[PDB]
């Protein structure tokens, strides 16, 4: 012959990839790359964050000072782990605001308690209940004190507490709503009772409530827990003439990252830094599809299931 | 798609293609070959390759938020929660739709692209020794051998060499 | 002649239309269509969702059993609509945290009530008012029972009732506060009252106020208005010495599909998926520009009047 | 408008075509003539269809939400309710208006894509018989009746039996 | 020769901008424009709206009448500038729901006070306090009323007060917490006070609290401070015997433009119409970066430092 | 960059151009000379500055909104509204990230797309006179002046007086 010839051509394999465009739905690519990630090792790993597994004890419940919560004194944590079995096994109490403290307590990220030295005269100090059992005998909270009459009379509290430091202090108190009107009588012997704490810029004052509630661990008394901020160069105020839980000092402020997250996957040795009730996921992908909570360089929660980017030509087989 | 050459005047692929994603295949005096393009393969690859690198770089880094979960019924205040979530959920994913969307339709589009840039390049290589046939093969209408052809694919063929005998072969 | 020809070319209409492009403002094109629903038929279609017409009533006075609100007794629904010439007859009342519990019982979806047995020993029951006349005669709420002394004494309320099903337990409770400390001592022979209702798990006590309010159908008394969730294997106790408006049994809770809307249009006999206060309009366009108030499979709020997408080439006439 | 087909070097567009989108009509020595193409159109038609149907699929459905009109003044509760419903209101007509300027571009775009490509397919046909003027016609240099015509039109124009005398036409 | 040449080409510069596209993320353009605005001018400029200094008064203050805060009497404005020098020079005080109150005021626009009418027979007004010099001498806030005692007696005030005109009415009271229980009984001969204001339509009882509290300008007492609003129709009434800050009249609620910010940069004579603490901005660009606090038509925040958009072709130099 | 004829088969941009952004450069019998083409320069400006009065026009206008700074520590409530002001931002944000990017995409390519179409325009002009070079010169075959170069920049040129001289001279 006298002539040649010279094609040109692109390349194809044996079974492609179905991808998504503007017009068609359903388009064939010799490649594809996946881009949103479903699944969970079902583990949490705990590098590089400090992670704390609160067995059975809940945030509030290590905070007060349970008896058997003596574990969680003066700890630190990046994520607090809440299981589902957590039972409190002390003095039946309720908080009002729960959520408040409790997201103000997570993202603080300590239990650091400084004792302070308070002087009530006039009264009895470290009252028990048989409902609080620490050991062999009756007890009460840790970080609480419970003031009763003193032989018979129980005078008018007055004290005050200043801050020289440089940081916020956290107060928690309470007060006590008895059962009847005898116990009321028998153990803050006027009539009613009321609390007041002030600082130079706010007040509360809490008067009990005095009715029968359903047994609770074998008593129908209460107590309510309450707490108050002090910023520096403030000063604290407590007046009462009866049912006072008083404070034993104070836990120290911070601020950073920390939070709390419900879950019961087990804690494992591994490196990640996405966390999510499921366990940890990683992070390479930019979307996810596992759970909407999540703590750490996480990717971002969608509905869709499957998103598959084109890396490729058309597939146009032979 | 727009430019009409994958899936347009190129019928079908090649599936005995492994060295790159373009190539050339030549029909001689002295029997078939084979060969592939490394200036256009590697020129989409890194196209892809840093569209790739833009989407999935990280950005997210949240550690306290608020709660996303329930067990009792409260009223406003979880109400607000709720709808809260339920609105960023619902704005994030349509942004992940859309992105996909538009990014396919663009690779599929420059990979389009390359093969007419690299037919157009050849054929203004051939000045007016040779002829297209129409599904993608130009007709060269003077003898070449295994050396003439590998000029056409490093970029040194000299067409005033044969450029006399292919005008008197093609208009007589 | 010994040639030919052979022109090729598109084809256009006498009158295009203008589109919005990324460069240009204002391009003509053989066609287009729009994107925005701008209009409303008026009315609100029966189906096949579940409406029921508040004709003059509110939600609240259909809860609490308002005299002429008596035929909303054991109703359903998939879409409460609250007129805006509702009001009420009956004794003047007061409800705290009110869109907690309108939202909280519009989206249950019932108003199903099944009459327990109470036990109040020592006190009168079925107190009436001639603020809320029920026929010819004076009368009260239909839900709610109003307790007052007994020949010359009061006794110490304190009531308990067990949640032993399978679902939660909507109580709907009050307390009274009178208007001077004459009509007190004459109703309830204590000085002062006070209400405890109490679960394992939450409390609530109110103290009644006394005082003189402006005067409204014929009275200056007033009723404020509490509710309790009562959860499977929990008990409600309830501790009173005087100012009590006891319930007489719970609505059930459910979950799914329920909601409440404002609105003046008349109801007709159509089909259609979403429901806004103007009216139902279509939902095969994408967006919407007639209220930001939706109910069902509704399109998306948009600020834009008109969105135009182009469906053929560019018209470029003789 | 990237292509410069439409509006480019053709003028203007016909208003008797109203068979198809693109067409053909010839001048021959018998007489003018005009007809449709079924392809080009069927494939712009079935790709602006397959866009549309990807808008205007049904994706909301919402039941219960919060308060979005109030009869008083209450605080910090209802600022932040109408601050989250101004904000979704912001974010979902951006969008809207976005959507709707990237597709109208897309668009227009391909409409003008599917003229070159129809263009460039008939002057491959048509391989050294005919040649361009410029404004959308091709001079053909050989006598055709109206059965060489459909020949260019369904495809089965054999060039080698005119070529000769075309290239006696054109070149002498 | 017998030939020619025509070259086509296209024109270069000697130092381009690098832009990001979709594949690239550094490309080399002839020309770009910015569109994030990353500074401010650091004055803040009074066109075209109506900025109101607060120099050393805060809203509140200026609201109650304090006594440094006499020269915002019957102000009006369009955004209020509270500095942070501002510091409150009168009787000490609370206000329970400070952000509510602060913001529905802020959103009004006004202060002005119209004086109406009271009547409180049996009581001593214009009640004085040396911690709220006024002058040379004792005095309290220019809007508030304080009663007391008359020789031996403190009757139960009971007024009334209707709204005949088609605007709403913005009440402001307060209700006074002693220090002692000698304090009572030396102002208000009863032993415990009450505070009822009402309407046809919500009601509100305060109780005062005795107990001490931190020295504030030389004082253990407080006061603390509510509002009540009045629509057209209804009727304001006031019942009390003992502990009531009463009101003097009402201000005038109104609707548009209008707002607060804390903010330290001076006020300067230019046009602008975009303002953020840190001074006003020009709007000429879509995005900005200064701060997410704004007022006006302002550009929209964004994260970025920088953005360009490439306003030519790609620069390849010879 | 998809039709590939910046940083294509043009090499390099001219530093001499300040008239406009596309033109003409010959190589006569008399000199060189150099001119500008202002249809293309203009048709470019006005879409740039279309797009670029689409961007920047203003839209947003608040007054009264929520508070973003606190001094306390509070609760829910404050997290919610720290959540709701940070879900904004992070959806702003992208927006103006993905604007930039796609319009800079566009922009690059339209100016791309008017080099080629200037190009292709020139090349069906002259119509068979004139053979392309391969990298943007176009060779005449013929004999012009300054004369005959006008009327190629402003559309006059009358290729049937001189199409048998450059047949005879490019042919044989
Ligand atoms: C106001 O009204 C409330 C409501 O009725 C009254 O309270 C109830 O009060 C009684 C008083 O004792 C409570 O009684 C005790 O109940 C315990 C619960 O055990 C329960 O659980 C076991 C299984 O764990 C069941 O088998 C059992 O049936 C119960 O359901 C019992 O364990 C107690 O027995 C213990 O102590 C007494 C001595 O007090 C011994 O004689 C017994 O043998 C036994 O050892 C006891 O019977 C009852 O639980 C309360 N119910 C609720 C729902 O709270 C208030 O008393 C009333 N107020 C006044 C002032 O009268
Ligand atoms: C503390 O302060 C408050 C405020 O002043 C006092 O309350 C007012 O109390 C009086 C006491 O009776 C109320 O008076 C009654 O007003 C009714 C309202 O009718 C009104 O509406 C009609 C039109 O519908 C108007 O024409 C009329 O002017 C009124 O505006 C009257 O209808 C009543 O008349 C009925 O009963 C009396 C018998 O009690 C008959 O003699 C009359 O003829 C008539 O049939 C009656 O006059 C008044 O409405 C209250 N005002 C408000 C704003 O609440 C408290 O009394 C005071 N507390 C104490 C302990 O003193
Ligand atoms: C319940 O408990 C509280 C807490 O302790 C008691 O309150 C304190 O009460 C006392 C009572 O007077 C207050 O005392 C006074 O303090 C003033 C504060 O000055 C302070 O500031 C200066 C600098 O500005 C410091 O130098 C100084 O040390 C203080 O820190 C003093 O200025 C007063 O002096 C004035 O008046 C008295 C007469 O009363 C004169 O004799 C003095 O010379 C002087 O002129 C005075 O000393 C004290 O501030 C309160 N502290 C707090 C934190 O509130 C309650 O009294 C108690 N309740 C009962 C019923 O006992
Ligand atoms: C991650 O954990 C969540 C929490 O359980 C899972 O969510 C649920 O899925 C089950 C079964 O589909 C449902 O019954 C629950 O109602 C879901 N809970 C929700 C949505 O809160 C989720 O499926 C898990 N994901 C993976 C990948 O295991
Ligand atoms: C391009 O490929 C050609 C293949 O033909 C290379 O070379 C020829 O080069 C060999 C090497 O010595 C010579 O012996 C031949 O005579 C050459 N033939 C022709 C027709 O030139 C050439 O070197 C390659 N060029 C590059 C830059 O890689
Ligand atoms: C749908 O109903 C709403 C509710 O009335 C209408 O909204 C109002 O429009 C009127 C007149 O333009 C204004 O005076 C009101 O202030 C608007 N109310 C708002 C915005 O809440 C709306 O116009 C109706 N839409 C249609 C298409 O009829
Ligand atoms: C394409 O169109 C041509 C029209 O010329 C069709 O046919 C010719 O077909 C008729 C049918 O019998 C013959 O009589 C003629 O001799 C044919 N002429 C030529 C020049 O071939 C042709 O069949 C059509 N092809 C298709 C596939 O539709
Ligand atoms: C505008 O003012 C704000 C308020 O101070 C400035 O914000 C801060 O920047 C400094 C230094 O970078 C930080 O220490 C602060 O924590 C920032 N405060 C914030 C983020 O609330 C901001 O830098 C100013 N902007 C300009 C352009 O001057
Ligand atoms: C296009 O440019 C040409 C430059 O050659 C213009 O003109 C020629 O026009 C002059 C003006 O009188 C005559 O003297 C020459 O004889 C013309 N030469 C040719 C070859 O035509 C021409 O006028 C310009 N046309 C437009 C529309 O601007
Ligand atoms: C799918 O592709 C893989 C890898 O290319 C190959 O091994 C396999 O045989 C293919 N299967 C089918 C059914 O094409
Ligand atoms: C498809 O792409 C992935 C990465 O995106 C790569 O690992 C894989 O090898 C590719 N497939 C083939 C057949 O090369
Ligand atoms: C906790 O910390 C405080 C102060 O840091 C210290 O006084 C106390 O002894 C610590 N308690 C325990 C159990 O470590
Ligand atoms: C507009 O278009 C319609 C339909 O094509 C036609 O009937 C009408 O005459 C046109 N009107 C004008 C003014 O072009
Ligand atoms: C324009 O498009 C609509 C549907 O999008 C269609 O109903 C209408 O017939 C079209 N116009 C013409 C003239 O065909
Ligand atoms: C309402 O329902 C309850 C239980 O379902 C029933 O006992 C009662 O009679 C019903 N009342 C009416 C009016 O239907
Ligand atoms: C940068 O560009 C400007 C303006 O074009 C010019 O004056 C300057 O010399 C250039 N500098 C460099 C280093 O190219
Ligand atoms: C670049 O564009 C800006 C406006 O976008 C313009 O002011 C400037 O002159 C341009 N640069 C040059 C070199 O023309
Ligand atoms: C404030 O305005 C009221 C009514 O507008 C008027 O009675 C009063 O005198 C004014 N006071 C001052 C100081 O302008």
């Amino acid at each position: 012959n006298s002539t040649a010839t010279l094609c040109l051509g692109h390349h194809a394999v044996p079974n492609g990839t179905l991808v998504k465009t503007i017009t068609d739905d359903q388009i064939e690519v010799t490649n594809a790359t996946e881009l949103v990630q479903s699944s969970s090792t079902g583990k949490i790993c705990n590098n590089p964050h400090r992670i704390l597994d609160g067995i059975d004890c809940t945030l509030i419940d290590a905070l007060l000072g349970d008896p058997h919560c003596d574990v969680f004194q003066n700890e630190t944590w990046d994520l607090f782990v809440e299981r589902s079995k957590a039972f409190s096994n002390c003095y039946p109490y309720d908080v009002p605001d729960y959520a408040s403290l409790r997201s103000l307590v997570a993202s603080s990220g300590t239990l650091e308690f400084i004792t302070e030295g308070f002087t009530w005269t006039g009264v009895t100090q470290n009252g028990g209940s048989n409902a609080c059992k620490r050991g062999p005998g009756s007890g009460f909270f840790s970080r609480l004190n419970w003031l009763t009459k003193s032989g018979s009379t129980y005078p008018v509290l007055n004290v005050t507490m200043p801050n020289n430091d440089n940081f916020d202090k956290l107060y928690i108190w309470g007060i006590h709503h008895p059962s009847t009107n005898q116990e009321q009588t028998s153990l803050y012997v006027q009539a009613s009772g009321r609390v007041t704490v002030s600082t130079r810029r706010s007040q509360q004052t809490i008067i009990p409530n005095i009715g029968s509630r359903p047994w609770v661990r074998g008593l129908s008394s209460r107590i309510s827990i309450y707490w108050t901020i002090v910023k520096p160069g403030d000063v604290l105020v407590i007046n009462s003439n009866g049912n006072l839980i008083a404070p034993r000092g104070y836990f120290k402020m911070r601020t950073g990252k920390s939070s709390i997250m419900r879950s019961d996957a087990p804690i494992d040795t591994c490196i990640s830094e996405c966390i999510t009730p499921n366990g940890s996921i990683p992070n390479d992908k930019p979307f996810q599809n596992v759970n909407k909570i999540t703590y750490g360089a996480c990717p971002k929660y969608v509905k869709q299931n499957t998103l598959k980017l084109a890396t490729g030509m058309r597939n146009v087989p032979e | 798609g727009l430019f009409g050459a994958i899936a347009g005047f190129i019928e079908n692929g090649w599936e005995g293609m492994i060295d790159g994603w373009y190539g050339f295949r030549h029909q001689n005096s002295e029997g078939t070959g084979q060969a592939a393009d490394l200036k256009s393969t590697q020129a989409a690859i890194d196209q892809i390759n840093g569209k790739l690198n833009r989407v999935i770089e990280k950005t997210n880094e949240k550690f306290h938020q608020i709660e996303k979960e329930f067990s009792e019924v409260e009223g406003r205040i979880q109400d607000l929660e709720k709808y809260v979530e339920d609105t960023k959920i619902d704005l994030w994913s349509y942004n992940a739709e859309l992105l996909v969307a538009l990014e396919n339709q663009h690779t599929i589009d420059l990979t389009d692209s390359e093969m007419n840039k690299l037919f157009e390049k050849t054929r203004r290589q051939l000045r007016e020794n040779a002829e297209e046939m129409g599904n993608g093969c130009f007709k060269i209408y003077h003898k070449c051998d295994n050396a003439c052809i590998e000029s056409i694919r490093n970029g040194t063929y000299d067409h005033d060499v044969y450029r006399d005998e292919a005008l008197n072969n093609r208009f007589q």
